[PDB]
């Protein structure tokens, strides 16, 4: 049996905002799990969540 | 400060002392009301507002 791409319709798409106080980001993606995308950007960053 | 004020009459010193009673407290207890909102995340950060 073959695979499948997914062909959502929107690509992959985010923006990623630095605050410019304390290291804080703002991530603005289109993604099903906020919480993960949380966890490795602030890990990529060595930032508290 | 009576002693210059007897030996300069161009120039004048002064002293005063007032005592504070300043009292707190709003019209009802409704508009003393006051709340927030607290996440732990799960590397045991902590979000408050």
């Amino acid at each position: 049996m073959g695979g499948q791409e997914h062909f959502y319709m929107e690509t992959q798409s985010m923006l990623v905002v630095p605050k410019g106080e304390d290291q804080e980001m703002d991530v603005y993606v289109s993604t099903q799990f906020p919480k993960y995308i949380q966890d490795i950007v602030a890990s990529t960053l060595k930032l508290p969540a | 400060v009576e002693k210059f004020n007897a030996e300069n009459y161009w120039k004048k010193k002064g002293l005063a002392m007032v005592p504070l009673k300043f009292p707190v407290g709003l019209g009802s207890r409704a508009a003393g009301q006051a709340a927030a909102l607290v996440h732990i995340y799960l590397d045991g950060s902590v979000l408050v507002t």
